[PDB]
């Protein structure tokens, strides 16, 4: 079955350059129309670039002369070489298989986030949100992890190394006055399990290479 | 250079409702018009290609209609998982343009929040800042008032709110409010209260603890 795996995103200084890769499975990149599409955070979809099979390339007016779309047939991979990056270029970038006929984007990569900023990378502080009587609702209790003061987006949180998936709320991040992000991940469990079961949140923040596992227990 | 205008830009409808979204092109584009469903933090999924043709494995409740300048996407019978932003996109001519999107929200019956409160951990007070967390669990609608009180003193401009995306089975939201105070301000007060006003509550509900 078809896949598109994207890599290359992350934090990059203004005026710098970054390359995105997109590795296709289950179809030939060489004989297919191919596209990059981006989405600024909380905004709409914006077309970046198309490469025709047979190698014609077309670019959005905001990227023309700065960005190059290419492919490596051997690796079945699509590339977007980006240059002279600006805050405006901050977005999740998507590769998508075009149709070449009805011009439709029928298959998409998972996306990768490109943050254009001069601000420094900072790893998250991870504090527990301890379950108590102020967290219990009859046979049911909530506990969590405050993931504070980090840059840039995103963080991934899991509970018991992906073993606890039921009743998890991981909140969108907020931008503090300090220019750093903060978020909480809470989970509601049965209250009768509070003394027999161990609860660990698994915070991961890839741009700073931090990996914090934190134990949450009653107080 | 061909502009796509969608209406409405925001829609709120219940399970079982027929949902109808409009997309208008600034100039004729035949049948080169596609529709995408994007759940947030995910790639747009193609729903309809060539105005009226369903994509592979897209439920028959989705369907498209039109040719020229006026197009409609229809969800014949809305389902809880169908909350997303829906885009139309013309492929008649370069550059590919998208419409601005229609955000579809699922209307459900009222559901009051469960209110929980978390005192700042000991470990955090090590580094000289205190974060107090109020949680409003599984409620509808989205709008809630969360007032923080410290020894009865109403707080202003030192709390931030975040709201989860809609639960895909029951359509409710959760909300966290975080109060940030310095360790100095935290240790010089006793009663920390979260007060919650919501449509599903007959009267405001207050959760608090003592330091």
């Amino acid at each position: 079955e078809v896949q598109l795996v994207e890599t290359g995103g992350g934090l990059i200084q203004p005026g710098g350059s970054l390359r995105l890769s997109c590795a296709a499975s289950g179809f030939t990149v060489s004989s297919n129309y191919m596209s990059w599409v981006r989405q600024a955070p909380g905004k709409g979809l914006e077309w970046v670039s198309v490469i025709y099979s047979g190698g014609s390339t077309y670019y959005a007016d905001s990227v023309k002369g700065r960005f190059t779309i290419s492919r490596d047939n051997s690796k079945n991979t699509l590339y977007l070489q980006m240059n002279s990056l600006r805050a405006e270029d901050t977005a999740v970038y998507y590769c998508a298989r075009y149709d070449g006929i009805y011009g439709e984007l029928d298959f998409w990569g998972q996306g990768t986030l490109v943050t254009v900023s001069s601000a420094s990378t900072k790893g998250p502080s991870v504090f527990p949100l301890a379950p108590s009587s102020k967290s219990t609702s009859g046979g049911t209790a909530a506990l969590g992890c405050l993931v504070k003061d980090y840059f840039p987006e995103p963080v991934t949180v899991s509970w018991n190394s992906g073993a606890l998936t039921s009743g998890v709320h991981t909140f969108p991040a907020v931008l503090q006055s300090s220019g750093l992000y903060s978020l909480s991940s809470v989970v509601t469990v049965p209250s009768s399990s509070l003394g027999t079961q161990t609860y660990i949140c698994n915070v991961n923040h890839k741009p700073s290479n931090t990996k914090v596992d934190k134990k949450v227990e009653p107080k | 250079d061909i502009q796509m205008t969608q209406s409405p830009s925001s829609l709120s409808a219940s399970v079982g409702d027929r949902v109808t979204i409009t997309c208008r092109a600034s100039q004729s584009i035949s049948s080169y018009l596609n529709w995408y469903q994007q759940k947030p933090g995910k790639a747009p999924k193609l729903l309809i290609y060539a105005a009226s043709s369903l994509q592979s494995g897209v439920p028959s409740r989705f369907s498209g209609s039109g040719s020229g300048t006026d197009f409609t996407l229809t969800i014949s019978s809305l389902q809880p998982e169908d909350f997303a932003t829906y885009y139309c996109q013309q492929s008649y001519s370069t550059p590919l343009t998208f419409g601005q999107g229609t955000k579809v929200e699922i209307k459900r019956t009222v559901a009051a929040p469960s209110v929980f409160i978390f005192p700042p951990s000991d470990e955090q007070l090590k580094s000289g800042t205190a974060s107090v967390v109020c949680l409003l669990n599984n409620f509808y609608p989205r709008e809630a008032k969360v007032q923080w009180k410290v020894d009865n003193a109403l707080q202003s401009g030192n709390s931030q709110e975040s709201v989860t995306e809609q639960d895909s089975k029951d359509s409710t939201y959760s909300l966290s409010s975080t109060l940030t105070l310095s360790k100095a301000d935290y240790e010089k007060h006793k009663v920390y209260a979260c007060e919650v006003t919501h449509q599903g509550l007959s009267s405001p509900v207050t959760k608090s603890f003592n330091r």
